[PDB]
């Protein structure tokens, strides 16, 4: 059952009792990440095994 | 089976020139992150090539 999703990257620590549902791809480097993909661009949401 | 081990110590292990380079295909840190790599001090680093 992989329907359970969890966030893996975020710009900064979220404040208490805050819900984040953004699906924008994450960039782990200084290079820009245009479109839906790019160099070392990772989807923030990872399923659960 | 005879991987060479080189001890790296007493220096600055800069990664800006390393990560930013696009010549690499796969690079994952399972215990640390490039963002916090600079702000972390290591006692000794060994390279197995």
């Amino acid at each position: 059952n992989y329907n359970y999703l969890y966030r893996l990257f975020r710009k900064s620590n979220l404040k208490p009792f805050e819900r984040d549902i953004s699906t924008e791809i994450y960039q782990a480097g200084s290079t820009p990440c245009n479109g839906v993909e790019g160099f070392n661009c990772y989807f923030p949401l990872q399923s659960y095994g | 089976y005879a991987w060479n081990r080189k001890r790296i110590s007493n220096c600055v292990a800069d990664y800006s020139v390393l990560y930013n380079s696009a010549s690499f295909s796969t690079f994952k840190c399972y215990g640390v992150s490039p963002t916090k790599l600079n702000d972390l001090c290591f006692t000794n680093v060994y390279a197995d090539s």
